[PDB]
């Protein structure tokens, strides 16, 4: 229910966890979680989005990692957020 | 190769049949999409943690700004509005 | 046709003469295959060649492995790898209708490159293209050829992987049934193909979880009835000893698809748990003994008697299997109590798991940078031992207080057996010590704190004496020695003095050139241990008699060692500096020569340029060092800001500046003439040459250091032509603040324009509009937030102290728009004061909001009245996630005064959340704002205002009143 009143559904709790089971900082808001999971979960939809939006473009009904790839590298802020990220 | 530490296959598939109810995904597209959550993660949990000394408190300020540092251009002003709607909504 | 039949013709004889000797033969084949490589039915040629059962096998051999390539390289346009052309619809029917009966061909090595590509194929034509795969395979299961099964199998385990939610409840009720008959008829099928059975068990059964998990009634009629018989079945074979029907791969891929059911299917596996967790008892523990005797005490010289055919493979990735099961189990709030209640015996082993191995031994004594990398607690390195000590740091989190005294039992009961083993001769006894060392060492917290409580039996004072120290004076192996010095040091707080004066002594001799490389790096390990605790105790006295043999210690370690070594004797240099500062005054003299002579000969490395920073900063703050070592450290500082740019070290410059800034942050006016003539010259000149944005932005923090600490020296020196010192910092002011250069040389001018402003500006006044020109016409080019944060942080410094000639100021010019430059700022302000961070930055920008309304409203200042600004993006509540695409597929404008106050609101939540988890720095952001907004809502104005606050805002205000 916690993910569910703030209309996620990427997992609050365990993000939770998941920072404070970490050596990142010794106190964190109810809202950090909260508000990480939107991210996490607004980035996988627009990956989705697009590499689904490739497999369809293809005639396809499976995104495989190909599908992920050309998503990515043409879009220009998801290749320039992964270049950072990797 | 100690404990790629989480699991979110489960909810990367739920946001999948909203954006593409029909379309399904594969095995390895599925890890790498755990992978790429897993790491984002970490890479926010690192600027958001070194920045807590520059204001040792992570809140949704502290995170959306490691947000801002590190999405570019319209991600990061959708991840803002997206993230900044959750907590809206979490706290009403 | 005539020209496809020569054509192939042609390809056999291009193979043929691919396999000759004759080089000239080969040279040309290849020459040959690079145009055949182009022809349509190329593939389909080297189909037949591989598939066909009469064929010469150097020929089937080498179709089929280009076949492979060929298929991986052309059978689809949007491959990554693509070359052209792309297999015709055509050609891929044929191939199609062709390949499959080569997966029951008697060659083994043709049978697996005919897998090979079907799974090829699969990746990019399943289902669409080739529909009829899956019924295809399951035949070849069924049919009784083994050779069918063995190639069927082996496609299976890929395109199971291929397989979606969309199409698995077509193949999971049909393919699991089948993976059964095969995983149990042991006396039909080989190892490695019952293996490939529990893979594709495993496969669907995640895809099987992810779809029950969104809509529940997916696991119940695809595998929930077979999970039963399975996990009977995998049950069964973990028992099953090593031989002609099981081996360690095996019983790794059977024990991963019990630990992927107890992760996805917990509830039901609750029947089964009594079962299992007995057989991986039984695997964890006679693993164990295999371990320590095929690994650990394991040498390479000793020859065996009897000869045996033995092939242990993967072995070690069992092991890890092992541990993964725990932690699943651990990771489950209903399972985790059986491991609770096995910490004992759990602890027991887990020790014997982590005892340094003979090869362990080989790699650490040949490269002690090895050592220092494997050994650190933020080691990217997985062994056995990592493993184990990981296992152990679960538990002892999970379960603090049971640990603690399962660790003690376990301990207690290796020592006791290890003390029988060293009487019998056993030369390896001592691994079992330091492996209890470092276990112990591992959670010391845990064992400390529950032995003052008196909640556990445990002789610590034995411990440290009878073991620790008892070790120290033992010579078995430097990595007992070292263990030992590291293990003492993690004690420092349950020692007597008598003790700590015994391991600082043997500490200080860990480090001597006669001892070994690991037993010096463990015994700078242990001072940095030392050093840190009794700080934070307070009880840095009994260490002060130390510090000179210390001090010499790691500066001759320093001299024999480079790269992780040299970082790690860096690191505890520092920290000893921070111990007693009477005493790294005293040593200046060779502290500081030495961090010099380091810091230029590792100037390529940032590590250790860093590190050499930390050292030269803890001097800086030493008042009995700043005039010593800045005689030294100054002129060669300044040595580098000469020094021309491609010839030195990407870094180096501007690390420089940092460390020049930190000197004069922490010297006391007036400053030396080195520090004003021969420093802040060189500075300035640096800053005004260079082309790099970091020495830039660097030079100008340290210039406004210099305007802080010293205005008057600054203004009172003079170069040869008259320009005085503030003249250079407006030469620096100007050109970071150039629109034509990068947007980031701005990334802190903010900060020397508000300083400049603070302490001179009164002093050539006129330049002050000159500078907010130039910052106007540069937040125009900035886009980035922390650069516009910068600028617009001088005029929100400005409305504490001139609010109204700002005011006036920016009316009085149009800038780089057509509104006043005052619409300008505070379009830019406004939008953005939701992203400001910092806690001081915070403060000025609020209550600067709060004032700037607070004026706007008791005057009738209409400047600020009639600027309307960007104000929400009104969004649906019952819609998805917003992406990109769905925002151009599809922002209110309102009084600034109304967005002010809006953003008022919004940091009193942030502050407000902050809390639950100029001079203005004391005033408590919270109570001012509360003050102001409780005083504003009462304001006869409020009542229009209000209508404008949305739901989360008006909530904010009633949580105040």
């Amino acid at each position: 229910t916690r993910s569910s009143r703030a209309g996620l559904q990427f997992p609050v709790g365990r993000v939770h966890r998941l920072l404070r089971k970490g050596n990142y900082a010794e106190r964190v808001g109810a809202g950090a979680p909260v508000y990480l999971a939107a991210v996490l979960e607004y980035l996988t939809a627009e990956i989705l989005e697009l590499a689904g939006n490739a497999a369809r473009d293809n005639k396809k009904t499976r995104i495989i990692p190909r599908h992920l790839q050309l998503a990515v590298r043409n879009d220009e802020e998801l290749n320039k957020l992964l270049g950072r990220v990797t | 190769k100690r404990r790629r530490k989480e699991s979110y296959a489960i909810y990367v598939y739920k946001v999948l049949k909203q954006v593409h109810p029909d379309t399904g995904i594969s095995s390895k597209a599925m890890s790498i999409m755990n992978s790429f959550v897993n790491d984002v993660f970490e890479r926010i949990a690192g600027e958001a943690s070194r920045l807590a000394h520059y204001n040792s408190t992570i809140t949704s300020r502290e995170i959306q700004t490691a947000v801002r540092l590190l999405l570019p251009g319209e991600l990061a002003k959708h991840a803002v509005s997206e993230g900044t709607k959750a907590v809206t909504k979490y706290t009403s | 046709g005539p020209v496809a039949q020569g054509l192939k013709e042609a390809l056999v004889d291009t193979l043929t003469g691919i396999l000759s000797p004759v080089q000239e033969v080969r040279a040309a084949a290849e020459e040959q295959i690079k145009v055949l490589e182009v022809t349509e039915e190329f593939g389909v040629h080297l189909a037949e060649l591989t598939v066909d059962p009469q064929g010469a096998l150097a020929i089937r051999q080498l179709a089929s492995v280009i076949l492979k390539q060929y298929v991986e390289t052309h059978w689809c346009a949007q491959s990554e790898k693509f070359r052209p052309p792309e297999t015709t619809e055509r050609a891929k029917i044929v191939i199609r209708e062709l390949l499959p009966n080569g997966l029951r061909e008697s060659i083994s090595k043709v049978r697996s490159s005919v897998a090979y590509a079907v799974s090829a194929i699969a990746h990019w034509d399943w289902p669409e293209a080739w529909p009829q795969l899956f019924n295809l395979l399951m035949e070849m299961l069924v049919s009784g050829d083994l050779n069918a099964v063995h190639g069927a199998m082996r496609v299976l385990t890929e395109f199971t992987r291929e397989v979606t939610d969309t199409q698995m409840p077509l193949v999971a009720p049909v393919i699991l049934p089948e993976m059964y008959k095969i995983f149990t008829m042991a006396e039909v099928y080989g190892i490695r193909t019952r293996s490939r059975a529990v893979e594709i068990f495993t496969t669907c059964a995640h895809m099987i979880c992810n779809m029950e998990e969104l809509e529940k009634g997916a696991a119940k009629v695809l595998i929930f009835p077979v999970v039963q018989q399975f996990t009977e079945a995998f049950v069964q074979a973990l028992q099953i000893p090593d031989g002609p029907t099981s081996d360690s791969g095996f019983k790794m891929e059977v024990l991963k698809a019990v630990t992927a059911l107890v992760k996805n299917f917990p509830k039901h596996m609750v029947s089964s748990m009594q079962q299992i967790l007995p057989i991986v008892w039984n695997t964890l523990t006679e693993s164990a003994a295999f371990y320590v005797r095929t690994e650990v005490n394991y040498t390479e010289e000793v020859e065996d008697p009897v000869d045996s055919d033995g092939e242990v493979l993967g072995f070690e990735n069992l092991v890890f299997s092992i541990f993964e099961f725990v932690h699943a189990l651990l990771e489950n709030s209903k399972f985790k109590s059986t491991v609770k209640k096995a910490l004992p015996e759990l602890i027991y082993y887990i020790i014997l798991y982590m005892q340094i191995t003979e090869e362990q031994i080989k790699v650490w004594t040949a490269n002690p940078q090895q050592f220092v990398e494997d050994e650190d607690d933020d080691t990217f390195s997985y062994t056995v031992r990592i493993a184990a000590q990981d296992l152990l740091l679960a538990v002892a989190t999970d379960f603090q207080n049971e640990s603690a005294a399962a660790l003690a039992a376990a301990a207690t009961r290796h020592l006791q057996e290890a003390e029988q083993t060293k009487n019998s001769g056993t030369e390896h006894w001592w691994k079992i010590h330091e492996a209890c060392m470092l276990a112990l060492g591992s959670v010391k917290a845990i064992i400390t704190d529950s032995v003052k409580n008196g909640r556990i039996h445990f002789d610590m004072h034995g411990f440290l004496t009878n073991v620790i120290l008892a070790d120290l004076n033992l010579s078995v192996s430097p990595f007992l020695l070292g263990r030992a010095l590291w293990a003492a040091s993690r004690f420092t707080v349950a020692m007597s003095p008598e003790l700590i004066q015994q391991f600082l002594q043997a500490t200080v001799s860990g480090l001597h050139e006669t001892q070994p490389p690991s037993v010096r790096i463990s015994a700078v390990r242990a001072i940095w241990g030392y050093c840190d605790q009794l700080k934070v105790s307070e009880s840095t006295h009994v260490l002060q008699p130390f510090l000179p043999s210390i001090l010499d210690g790691l500066i001759h370690l320093a001299a024999q060692f480079s790269s992780e070594v040299l970082n790690l004797v860096m690191e505890t240099l520092c920290i000893v500096c921070t111990v007693d500062p009477e005493f790294t005054a005293s040593m200046e003299s060779k502290i500081c020569p030495f961090t010099i002579a380091i810091f230029l000969k590792y100037s390529n490395d940032p590590v250790v340029a860093s590190l050499a920073q930390d050292i030269f900063k803890e001097l800086s703050q030493i008042e009995a060092c700043q005039g010593p070592m800045q005689m030294r450290l100054i002129p060669t500082l300044v040595s580098i800001m000469q020094a021309p740019a491609d010839k030195i070290p990407a870094g180096l410059c501007a690390t420089a500046i940092d460390i020049l800034t930190t000197v004069v942050r922490n010297t006391k006016p007036p400053l030396s003439q080195l520090l004003i003539c021969q420093a802040f010259p060189a500075v300035a000149q640096c800053t005004l040459h260079t082309d790099d944005n970091a020495t830039m932005q660097n030079g100008g923090e340290c210039l406004r250091a210099y305007v802080s600490v010293t205005l008057e020296q600054v203004a009172q020196w003079h170069d040869e032509q008259g320009h005085n010192g503030l003249w250079y910092v407006m030469q620096v002011v100007s050109q970071l603040l150039d629109p034509r250069t990068s947007e980031f040389t701005a990334a802190f001018v903010g900060r020397l324009v508000s300083t400049l402003i603070s302490k001179a500006g009164r002093e050539l006044g006129e330049n002050l509009d000159q500078i907010l020109r130039a910052i106007l016409s540069k937040m125009q080019q900035a886009e980035t937030l922390s650069v516009m944060q910068s600028l617009i942080m001088v005029f929100a410094h400005l409305v504490h102290t001139q609010l109204e000639p700002l005011l006036e100021f920016l009316c009085s010019l149009p800038g780089p728009t057509g509104k006043p430059a005052l619409e300008f700022v505070m379009a830019e302000w406004t939008s953005r004061q939701h992203l400001f961070y910092g806690q001081y930055e915070g403060k000025v920008s609020s209550v600067a909001l709060c004032k700037l309304l607070q004026h706007g409203i008791n005057a009738d200042d209409k400047r600020l009245q009639d600027i309307r600004v960007k104000g929400e993006e009104i969004y649906s509540m019952d819609e998805g996630i917003r992406t990109r695409s769905k925002s151009a597929k599809n922002w209110t404008n309102i009084p600034l005064l109304v967005k002010i106050l809006k953003l008022i609101i919004n940091e009193l939540s942030n502050v407000m959340e902050a809390n639950a988890a100029d001079p203005l720095y004391q005033i408590d952001l919270q109570a001012y704002l509360t003050d102001f907004l409780c005083q504003f809502a009462q304001q006869p104005c409020y009542i229009m205002f209000s209508g404008h606050l949305n739901d989360n805002e008006r909530r904010v205000l009633q949580t105040i009143g």
